[PDB]
């Protein structure tokens, strides 16, 4: 395995996973709103 | 009489749905590099 | 030793004490929350016989 290759390869794609984390994150607090 | 809620303790959740976010959105990125 | 150990035991004894009372703010949501801190800070550990 290259894990300098692949601290390269998610380098660039660092973009992609900040916006959806903070969604998939989001996507919580209201089933909290939701719950007993 | 209690202080604080039992469930569903959001901060847990919270943490724990970020890293999942996280861990896939890394994921898709590194497919998204060889998709392209 | 039933007393020592007691929950309510050391709930009595923070109300009448000065130390707790110069503590409380007004809201009565911040003082029930300051109280329940208060509570845990008194430890017992009982002892054993065999180990003297």
């Amino acid at each position: 395995l290259d894990i300098r290759g692949l601290f390269r390869t998610l380098w660039a794609g660092k973009l992609w996973i900040i916006g959806m984390g903070l969604a998939f994150a989001l996507i919580a607090l209201a089933y909290t709103f939701f719950a007993r | 009489e209690p202080v604080k809620r039992d469930s569903p303790r959001r901060a847990f959740l919270m943490i724990m749905w970020g890293i999942v976010g996280g861990l896939i959105g890394a994921g898709v990125a590194l497919t998204r590099r060889c998709s392209k | 030793v039933m007393q020592l150990a007691s929950w309510d035991t050391r709930r009595e004894f923070w109300l009448q004490t000065d130390y707790y009372k110069q503590r409380m703010v007004g809201n009565s949501k911040a003082d029930a929350a300051l109280l329940d801190e208060m509570i845990n800070n008194i430890q017992f550990i009982p002892g054993d016989f065999t180990r003297a």
